């Protein structure tokens, strides 16, 4: 009576009730958690096998720009970008690794070219005098880990003693057969036993803003499992 | 409840760890080495005869150096002494493909041999820029070894001194 | 070859560098660290064992109080104040639950009575206009736990899963054979397999201020310890 | 018998002390010494009356610490072998001077030949008020009374086995 | 082409490695060493019936301290302890003339007898300044304790503790 | 077929093609090369043997110095000065530990005396305002090792793992039975298996300027070997 399964960092199986996101702590770095498994009221048990199970995870951050009357185009950023799958041609990326919004004018800002490991962009419109500007690039130089509760906040330990890098994560590309990810360790959890993931970075972390575009959800988490029923 | 796990680790390295280290280099220095990998106290490492590399090795302006530019993996003992007997990886630079080369099997550059690390054994990574190039910088690189998160590809296995009873054989080997 | 020693909130067998101190977090309470205790160069190991070795910690926090031309000679503080053995009679609780020192006037500030668990204090005498006064009360309502390190920070877990809580640690009379405390826990740790004490509380934590009168050290941590050499 | 139950203190001639300041552990505050012919012996828990107090005859500060230790001659320390590291912000000398509970016994045993030192190094890290010995006391025994031990001297002319105490 | 070696290499101490350390010293405190010589990990090393020393141990102003000045080798084991039942070198200071002695057969100056020292002891040179003298530096002042260069005078003899079958023994 | 034979800084048994000359890297430290030994058209191998076999190496480096009207006689050096054998006699030193020359004045430079320890020196002359001088103190407080190429630059390692310094280097006096240099290894290289000498020094290195006055080379490098014919 085994099934697989997925997960979201949204509803799905747990109603948005026995989930949590969460942001994380920048000024002291700590290996925070962002978000959390709950089991909810049903399931026997869940499983988890890195080596057989996949995972995804799209990381971004946020800040704000204001704009000049002699306006840049140009931004620098504290967070250091990369590509994903290749290139760095905001066509051919499997998904952008920049987008930005213009606040006073509620749209779009398009990119000309991006200062690549120097992690400055150049813009390809013209924003003006105290225009606020709202950008979300992804998050590199940060680990992660996978952990447990018993119930309480009695953590059995973790999964796998050894981190993981977010930069890494971008780069391996998603979606590739053999090329997808595929951790180490081998757990369970029954009800209430929830589980809850693991970040250390400087940097922040950005779940929503109700204002970015592309669908309410600025980053995400999604993972595959095996469940009994 | 966690699953029990053996001492055998599979793992893949790189820069931003903290036993390994580095350094700038200038055009025309093979000597300087760019990476020092430097054996953990209580840790044996090895890698079998086949295993990537992601030798990234860009400039200060974020450009993959000259492709006359050579690499030589080498291991050593103590004493910071290079060792001709036990060497991996001579190859170019301009070669790779970097932006595929970390994903595909068939760009994966793979050793020419194993490899074997007591708790304190150092390996280099000389890099022979030709001369007149542009300069090294390490923040703008990277490099890597292993790969552990796939299916098809190696990577690097690593036990705990502790849990062995031929740690004092593979002393003798060193 | 296996001898009994001790340990401290400083130096000892460590020269002040193979050992930390430090605060806490209060704003999110986080199960923090405040204290270490690295192996130094010489050691095979050290090993504890609850339920056979002993401990001693007496914390205190800090906190800035002025006063007014019709001073009030009364305060308030938003961290619960029990006594340690017994009454809270200051002449004799075993050390003070409170300690407090006039900065404008180098000089201590003695104790009238207590308001025991409004959490509220009346003292000896008459503080001045925009006079500053730190004070120096006991912690409590918080919880204490120990882990271990890897010689990185890979954890390998934990000691005992289950906290303790430091108002029940003034409540047990130190220095009482038989009522001395003696934890649960069985480890060891070789060098660089470092120690790290962790604490989940509301409140600061106090080490050192430089003007507290009474040697130095505002609170400490002690402990025994069973060490091959 | 030959055995003898005591208990030492300051004011002895064999007994050595000095003055100490701040920051120098390896200056010994109390320097015990083998007399001739006279061995002692210590059971594997006795107390201690550790008084260190200030010039102005208050104790120092409770992160002071204390560690008695064996020495071999030459003036030597000596690492196998050592008694009693404590602190000294844990007493309470008023009760633990008469209360079996607050009392304080030793780590292991021992025994001091006709000629063996023995050292009391005492740890003010910092910060802190000199060390003075007249203002402060010390002991090791209680044989007055009943539930607690005392030092066991006996003259080294009075046996057979001095030899094998002396190996 | 290179020739092979013995685990037994002949080598020459002195000031400016990373093991070894140092500090200044003032007058009048034999107890603070001005060299703590401290075992690396995963060696031995090993010191015969006699080998030289050059105690070269000048003043801030660059000049050898009083005659009177005495210089005693230590061993100790770990607990940074000093011992006695094993105990190097006790001579002074005023004896040694460093121009020659560092060169010359006569007035070369060994050690009273043989020495181990395990992957983790320490030895100590203890200086005593009889009192009111000027103080002593390091960095105007060196320290050897082989002469391997050469060829009548000895050196010292280190090996990896990983090459011995012996290795318990002398570990006990 | 064996015979012994001697080797140079120059030419000899190399014709000055199958051996460089070179100076050393000084802002970053490196163990760098400074001398190589190429085997010639001829040979059939070369042998070394440390503990049986001789060395000398006479290191100089190189500076300028003004004058002035009200000249000062006296300059400080950032290279620590020592004897060869025993005092600071320029005299009888076995060969000077300075040297100068005024360019203005073509003519040697005299020496007074010698602030021995604090690396400074007094003259002999009066030099003149802007006139320049040229001065070769010997090289201390640096490294040295040998090491093999295997005709590419492949390295099979090194002779001896263990450096050498070159205070020591001075300090013993060449030219003495016994009290010669033997150091340790014992090698052998063939057609085009070039060695190379290393040092690992902050200063830098002279082994001509075509104005240093004693013999057109500042410094030297002289070595026995045993050759195969």
């Amino acid at each position: 009576q085994t099934q697989e399964y997925t997960l979201s960092h949204t509803g799905g199986l747990l109603g948005s009730s026995k989930v949590t996101t969460a942001s994380n702590q920048t000024a002291p770095q700590r290996e925070t958690a962002i978000i959390s498994f709950e089991v909810p009221r049903k399931f026997s048990e869940i499983e988890y096998v890195g080596q057989r199970d996949a995972t995804r995870f799209v990381p971004r951050t946020t800040e704000e720009i204001t704009g000049t009357a002699n306006d840049d185009t140009v931004v620098q950023l504290q967070a250091n970008i990369q590509p994903i799958a290749g290139e760095e041609d905001m066509a051919d990326q499997d998904y952008p690794v920049v987008v930005a919004y213009n606040v006073t004018q509620g749209a779009q800002v398009e990119i000309a070219d991006v200062n690549y490991a120097t992690d400055e962009v150049t813009l390809a419109t013209d924003p003006a005098d105290g225009d606020t500007v709202k950008l979300w690039p992804i998050m590199g130089d940060g680990e992660v880990q996978f952990r447990l509760v018993n119930q309480f906040g009695q953590e059995e330990g973790r999964v796998y003693p050894w981190a993981t890098p977010l930069y890494r994560w971008h780069d391996f590309p998603q979606l590739k057969r053999g090329r997808e990810i595929n951790l180490h360790g081998s757990v369970t959890w029954q009800e209430n036993e929830t589980v809850e993931v693991l970040l250390d970075a400087p940097q922040a972390i950005t779940w929503e803003d109700a204002d970015y575009p592309e669908g309410q959800y600025v980053s995400t988490f999604e993972q595959d499992v095996e469940i009994t029923l | 409840n966690i699953g029990n796990l053996s001492a055998e680790k599979q793992i893949s390295l790189y820069d931003g760890q903290p036993f390994i280290s580095e350094q700038d280099v200038a055009a025309g220095d093979p000597n300087t080495p760019a990476l020092t990998i430097e054996g953990p106290d209580g840790y044996v490492i090895a890698v079998d005869a086949g295993t990537p590399i992601a030798p990234e090795f860009r400039d200060s302006n974020g450009e993959k150096l000259d492709p006359s530019t050579r690499v030589i993996v080498q291991k050593c003992d103590r004493q910071g002494n290079p060792l001709g007997d036990g060497i991996i990886f001579n190859d170019t630079l301009g070669r790779f493909n970097y932006n595929k080369m970390r994903t595909d099997p068939d760009y994966m550059r793979k050793t020419a041999k194993s490899l074997m690390v007591d708790e304190r054994e150092i390996v280099k990574v000389f890099v022979d820029v030709p001369d007149g190039a542009n300069g090294y910088d390490a923040e703008r690189s990277r490099f890597t070894l292993g790969d552990d998160t796939s299916d098809f590809g190696k990577a690097v296995e690593i036990v705990d001194h502790d849990d062995l009873t031929e740690g004092e054989t593979q002393a003798v080997k060193s």
